[PDB]
Order: structure tokens, then C-alpha cells, then sequence
């Protein structure tokens, strides 16, 4: 039906919308990848309710689901682990010895 | 009846040390920095969490001699002027002062743990979880920001302040030691090290860690330092 | 040395990957509220590291958010003190991120900032539009108004503060989430639930009608009644005229309900011996789904 | 309201008028009623078998 | 409602007006009232026949 | 003070039984089986029942 809606209504849900255009324009005009995860498709449902205060924050596992959004966000940036070790093989394959220095 | 104050520059002020051989065994202090709070005119511990809870008065350090430079005098808790103290009627072993108290009437030798900041698996070293495995023998740990040269082997003991959530729900805080049976990833600055002992809860958080005295010698880059010991002042009741 | 080699090797370096987590409590919520290995930053641990093959000790997470914070002092819940407190205990103070009026970074970005410490980071989460989202839809008697461009600034000078401290590391945005406030004062322990009454909305013409409009949450409302509380003009607190309106009654979008000028005027009547225009009004619908009562916010315009 | 606070003292007043009940004042927060030798005395040292 | 709360606060200090009773302030939390020695102490250790 | 820890495969393990000579008489005392409890890391009287109903450490 039209007349049924997923998301009670909030005196705060345009301005919301209003600072997202803000996050959404500084993305664009930057250097680097700034877009971290989604949020816009989390109900009601998926919040806590404090008694006197609503429902602000996130559950525990709706929170999980984001911090996984977040970990493929940054990998696709970072494909491969950058950095790397001056040594490369196992303890056993180094002598350990002394020298009166480099020169 | 013997107080003894002075200064030093140590690579890990808040992890510095002393060991007192007892004609026992060789039980180990820790020496907290303490600095001067100006409004109440008294010494006080800068550890918060797990200091002393000990107050002393101005009159407990005296300096005469040339104080150290403070380009050579490391930084803790946003403050480079602070003394050790070390109080023989308060000898209370344990990392944060949890141990059995050591009886100050029979003393053989006072040695101080002067070390390199590199020492052990390094200053960096932080544990990021603990978990039982399903064994019913050991557990699992790990740590991360280890210096490459480090090198770890079984038999090693870990010292580590952490803090777990009880079976009844609540937060809680404990100290103990740790023996190493095994580990992975040599050489990656992360290891997967497997212990012994049983975890009494799920782990939170870690508060301290020192990965020091490991069995295994490793190179590091060579550099020459100057340890100071100032203003020595002792004062007390008993013989001096 | 190497066995095989000669080569010498006789430097140490740590391959630590510190990520920097900063804003609003939105994210804090990551770290708190469970424990290993259910909290939210356990599995971007987990995941991260996995994939790259390294040990789970690889990624090095830092939290320095902060609940309840602003990233000006137009936002903040106190502009003018300056005492830090996040607890929100006593003076509220601080809580702003940048002061666009000095150009100075606030106490919550040196917050951040400590509790980085030695680290050094190499991504940076941020999130923070929760705080400036209801300052500026109340923007009260604060002289330095919300608005978008303060906002806007204020968030393009606090990353370039944390570029000019590290490296040109990349810094990830968390987009704004919604949030909705308690429906009824009066009960504060009830929940929003499927079925309540929402965007209520009062129409009138020329001649006098009065017409209400609402959309339901959850539920067909075509298979679920509803009731129209009005309220005395005079006494607020004490409910005046009521009537049901049954389903199916929508259109345009909307559940609609009639109330005419044969209607009010009887009901005017007791009140006032005049037939008085309803120029305002304030009235609640209530929902009738599987006889429980679901009563919505007021309309007091 | 009313006043009934001002009634109730000039009535407690006259009534028990004509007798003295001054009562003793005595500082409990000096060290004369604490216990020397604080947390550095010996008391508080642990005792060796 | 109605102040009610207000009414009794300023009845109370009216009544009790004249008089000190400011009751003494003393942090049992401190070391001083706690025994020391604690699970490390020589008391806890098991005593041998 | 002395504690005694081994391993046998008697026909009738919780039947198991060994007799001590005190200079008074000759006392029976019963062994039953122990097993290790994976989950609190503590030997464990298998019977249930009639066991001693005493737990020892894997040291043992």
C-alpha cells in the first residue's frame, strides 16, 4: 500500500539529509576515497531504545554489519598489505655473529 | 626505617624496576614516577590507575649536585620532572603493587634494571586479544607491534595487566604471568603466541604488558646512551 | 647474516597499521557495549587481517571518539564553556571539534589527538553529523546560527589539521545515520512499534472544513482502525471530541479523515455559544490494530 | 504559608522560657579525637611470624 | 507537584534555624580503615600442623 | 601427604578395589575411575552415584 511507511517520521530526518549532502559534496571535491559505508537502509528496528531518550544508537550486531562494510570499503583501496620486513625467512635460516662494525 | 629518593632517565619510566635479593629468593619492585603537585606542596604518585596511593612530603628529596638534562630525560604522563622513590617499609611486590610485602629486615643486595628501550620484544609491544583454545591445556595470545629483530622461544615469562568481563556480567581487573609454549609468525612484527593457564573470562582490554628477559638473543642497531643516577638522597629512622 | 648469503642485516622497524576511529558516539558504539570477540571492531579486526593473510595482531584499531560532540561551538550543547567533559556530568562544556570563530582546533580534536599518542595512524573513520543535525533544526537563541556552510568548513579544516599532523593518509567518512526521538513524554517506556500513526497533518477550505491526513507504520492501515482524540481548546490536558475512522479511507497517499462544518459546529457549541472559527487545534490519532491502543505524537500547529 | 513557621518559634520560645539549655560544643574533626600514627605508623605494618 | 518539594525545604530551614549540625565527614574507602596484608599476607597462609 | 596417580585395565574398573595392611586389620578401600573434564581442566570421579566427589589437578 502507498499509504504505509517504513520510517516513523522525526523532526530531525531533513536536516540529516541536509548534512548528508554535505558529507556526499566534500567526497567528490577531495583527493582521496572518502565514502566509508552505507546507513540509509537501517530502521527503527535496528536501533536500542533508551527509555526517556529513543533510539539513537545501533545494535550490537547492526553495528558489526557497518564495521564489515567499513573493512571492504578500506580493502578495495588497499588490495594488498604494504609493507614489509627486512627479513624474509625464518629465524633458523640467520647466522647470529658479532663485528667490529661496519667499517 | 630507610627512605631513599632520586632521579633517573630509564627508557620505560612507567615499567622500571628493582630486584631485592632476600636470602629467599629475588623478588622484583617496581618504581613508579612521582612528581611534586605544587597546590598541596606534597610528592605524588603519577600512576592513577595502579600507583602507590602514597603521598610524601618536600622534604624527602634534596637537590645539590647538576640536574639531568632534560633532552636526555624521557617523557611520562606529559611531564618530564619526576623522582623514584623507594620506601622500605612499603615494599609491595607485584606490577601494580598486588604482591606479597617484602620483609625489609634482611636485604643482601638493592639491583637496579637499567635496560635498553629495544630490550625484550620492544617498547611497541601491545596485546590486541586473549582466548582459551579448545584444548584443555593452553591458551591463545596476541601480540603486535614487536621490533623485527625480536625473537621469542617456550619458557618465556610475560607479565600483563588486563582487564576481563566476570561470568556474572560485571568488569573486571587482573594481574598475573604467563609461560610461552609456542608461537608463529617470526619476523612480521606479529605473533600468534600459544600459553599456558586458563583465562577466567572474556578479554576486554589490556592496561600493561613487558615481554621482557627472552631466552632467544637477537641484534639491534647499535647506539651509545648515559644513564644518570642524581641527587641520591636517603632519610629516615633507621641507620644511615 | 643469511646461511646461504652474506648479507647483513642489523636493523629492527615495527610494521605496525594503526586506523584512526573519530566523531560522533555513533561510532563508539564499535568499541563499547560487548566484549571480545563480539564487539564491532573485532570483526573489522578479523576480517581486515585475514584477507591480507597477516595475524590477527596486524591492524591496530585506535578509538578516540566521543559522545555527544560538535563539530563547532555553533553546535556544541555549550559554546561557551570550555571545560572538557564527556560524560556530560555538571558543565558540559567543550564538546566541539573545531572554533571557526578563532581558527583553533577545540578540546575534543585534542582529545582524538592524545589518545593517539606515539601511534602513528594510516586511515582515519570519521563521523560526527548527529550533533549539528538537531542544533540546526533548533537553532535557539545562539548567535553564531547553524548552517551549512560553518558546518562545511568546519568539517574541511579539522581533516586537513589531522593531514598536517601525519602523513596524506586517506580518511574514510561514515555517512549519517537517522535517528528518532521518544514519541510521548508522558510515557517514556514504550518503543516505537509497528502500527503507529505518523506525519500528521491538518488541511482546511474556505468554508470551514477541517481535514486530517497521517500514514501508518508497519501495517496495511486498510486492514486496521483508527480514532481521532481532540483535545479542549480551553483545558489542553482534557481530551474534547472523538470519532473512529475505519481502513480503507485513503487517498492520495494518505489515510484521511473528514471533519466538516456539521461536524465541529455541534461540538463548538458546548464550549462556545458561537459558532467561533477553529483557526488551532491540537489532536492525537490512535490506532485500533488487534485491539491495542497506538496513540501518535500531538499536533499542537 | 501563612506564617505558621513564625508561630511555632515564638511559641517555643515562651513556653520553655526561664531555663538554660545551652548545649556543649565540642570539634569532633581535631586530631585530639583521631588517632596518631596514620597509615605511615607502625601499626599498620605488616607483622612477621 | 504543586512545589511541594519547595514548601518542605523552606519550612526546614526555617525551623532548624539557630543551631549547627553539620554531621562529620569521614572516607572509609581509605587505607587507614582497611587491614592490610592482603591476600599475600602471612594470615592467609595455611597454618601446618 | 602422599598422592598416587597411575593407569590400569582391570576387567571390572568400577569394581576396583586395593587392600591395605594396617597393624590392626586388613582395610579395603575402592579406586574408582577418574576422567579428565576437558572444559574446567580437573580430574573428575566418573561415578556419578557413589564417587568420592573430589577433583584434582591435571598435575596429578
Amino acid at each position: 500500500n502507498a499509504a504505509v511507511v517504513p520510517m516513523p517520521y522525526s523532526p530531525t530526518t531533513v536536516p540529516r539529509e541536509q548534512i548528508r549532502e554535505i558529507q556526499l559534496q566534500l567526497i567528490n571535491e577531495m583527493t582521496d576515497v572518502h565514502m566509508g559505508a552505507l546507513t540509509a537502509q537501517y530502521m527503527p528496528d535496528d536501533f536500542t531504545f533508551e527509555p526517556g531518550i529513543g533510539q539513537i544508537h545501533f545494535n550490537v550486531e547492526t553495528s558489526r554489519k557497518v564495521c564489515l562494510d567499513l573493512a571492504k570499503s578500506v580493502l578495495r583501496l588497499v588490495p594488498v598489505y604494504p609493507l614489509v620486513s627486512p627479513v624474509k625467512k625464518q629465524h633458523d635460516d640467520y647466522w647470529f655473529v658479532g663485528r667490529l662494525g661496519l667499517d | 626505617g630507610l627512605i631513599l629518593a632520586f632521579r633517573h632517565n630509564p627508557d620505560e619510566p612507567d615499567k622500571f624496576t628493582v630486584t631485592i635479593q632476600t636470602p629467599e629468593k629475588a623478588y622484583t619492585y617496581r618504581l613508579a614516577p612521582y612528581g611534586f603537585n605544587n597546590k598541596t606542596r606534597r610528592w605524588e604518585c603519577l600512576d592513577t590507575k595502579y600507583g602507590t596511593k602514597r603521598t610524601y612530603q618536600a622534604d624527602i628529596f634534596v637537590a645539590t649536585d647538576e640536574d639531568i638534562p632534560e633532552s636526555e630525560m624521557t617523557e611520562v604522563y606529559g611531564t618530564k620532572d619526576y623522582i623514584f622513590i623507594l620506601d622500605f617499609a612499603d615494599l609491595r611486590t607485584g606490577v601494580a603493587f598486588n604482591g606479597v610485602t617484602i620483609n625489609p629486615r634482611n636485604i643482601t643486595m638493592i639491583s637496579f634494571d637499567c635496560t635498553e628501550a629495544h630490550h625484550g620484544l620492544g617498547k611497541d609491544a601491545y596485546i590486541a586479544a586473549m582466548y582459551n583454545n579448545d584444548d584443555g591445556a593452553t591458551f591463545q595470545m596476541e601480540i603486535g607491534g614487536i621490533h623485527t629483530n625480536a625473537a621469542l622461544a617456550a619458557g618465556d615469562k610475560l607479565q600483563c595487566i588486563w582487564r576481563y568481563l566476570d561470568v556474572n556480567g560485571n568488569a573486571q581487573a587482573a594481574e598475573n604471568e604467563f609461560e610461552v609454549v609456542s608461537y608463529e609468525g617470526f619476523g612480521t612484527s606479529n605473533f600468534s603466541v600459544k600459553c599456558k593457564g586458563m583465562l577466567p573470562g572474556k578479554f576486554i582490554g589490556c592496561d600493561a604488558f613487558y615481554g621482557k628477559y627472552l631466552q632467544t638473543d637477537g641484534p639491534i642497531k647499535q647506539v651509545d646512551s648515559v644513564k644518570w643516577f642524581t641527587n641520591l638522597t636517603v632519610s629516615g629512622s633507621g641507620r644511615k | 647474516q643469511d646461511k646461504e648469503t652474506g648479507e647483513l642485516i642489523t636493523e629492527q622497524t615495527v610494521l605496525d597499521y594503526p586506523i584512526l576511529f573519530a566523531g560522533e558516539s555513533q561510532v563508539a558504539i564499535h568499541f563499547m557495549s560487548g566484549a571480545y570477540p563480539d564487539r564491532g571492531y573485532d570483526v573489522f579486526q578479523k576480517y581486515m587481517t585475514e584477507t591480507w593473510g597477516i595475524n590477527y595482531a596486524g591492524v591496530h584499531p585506535i578509538n578516540g571518539t566521543t559522545g555527544s560532540t560538535a563539530v563547532d561551538r555553533a553546535c556544541a550543547v555549550n559554546p561557551n564553556s570550555e571545560v572538557f567533559d564527556p560524560t556530560q556530568s555538571s558543565g558540559a562544556g567543550g564538546l566541539w571539534w573545531w572554533d571557526l570563530e578563532a581558527d583553533k582546533p577545540g578540546p575534543a580534536l585534542l582529545h582524538c589527538v592524545g589518545q593517539v599518542g606515539k601511534l602513528k595512524p594510516k586511515a582515519i573513520i570519521w563521523g560526527q553529523g548527529d550533533q549539528d543535525a538537531t542544533a540546526l533544526a533548533y537553532p535557539g537563541d545562539r548567535n553564531p546560527a547553524p548552517s551549512l556552510t560553518r558546518t562545511k568548513q568546519a568539517t574541511k579544516k579539522v581533516f586537513e589539521y589531522l593531514r598536517s599532523l601525519y602523513g596524506q593518509i586517506p580518511i574514510f567518512i561514515q555517512e549519517l545515520s537517522y535517528a528518532w526521538g521518544i514519541t510521548n513524554t508522558d510515557a517514556p517506556n514504550v518503543p516505537i512499534r509497528t502500527g503507529l500513526p505518523s506525519f500528521l497533518a491538518a488541511r482546511r477550505n474556505t468554508w470551514g472544513d477541517i481535514e486530517f491526513r497521517w500514514k501508518s507504520y508497519g501495517l496495511d492501515p486498510a486492514l486496521a482502525q483508527y480514532r481521532i482524540e481532540i483535545y479542549n481548546p480551553s483545558n489542553l490536558n482534557q481530551i474534547l471530541h472523538s470519532f473512529v475512522v475505519s481502513g480503507t479511507q485513503e487517498a492520495n497517499g494518505y489515510v484521511y479523515a473528514d471533519f466538516t462544518v456539521e461536524d465541529w459546529i455541534p461540538v463548538m457549541m458546548e464550549a462556545v455559544g458561537s459558532p467561533n472559527p477553529w483557526e488551532f487545534m491540537k489532536w492525537r490519532v490512535v490506532c485500533l490494530y488487534q485491539e491495542r491502543e497506538i496513540p501518535s505524537a500531538p499536533w499542537s500547529d | 504559608s501563612c506564617g505558621a513557621e513564625l508561630e511555632a518559634n515564638a511559641l517555643l520560645t515562651a513556653l520553655v522560657a526561664g531555663e538554660d539549655f545551652t548545649l556543649p560544643d565540642i570539634d569532633m574533626s581535631g586530631s585530639e579525637y583521631d588517632i596518631p600514627g596514620g597509615i605511615n605508623s607502625p601499626i599498620y605494618a605488616e607483622i612477621e611470624k
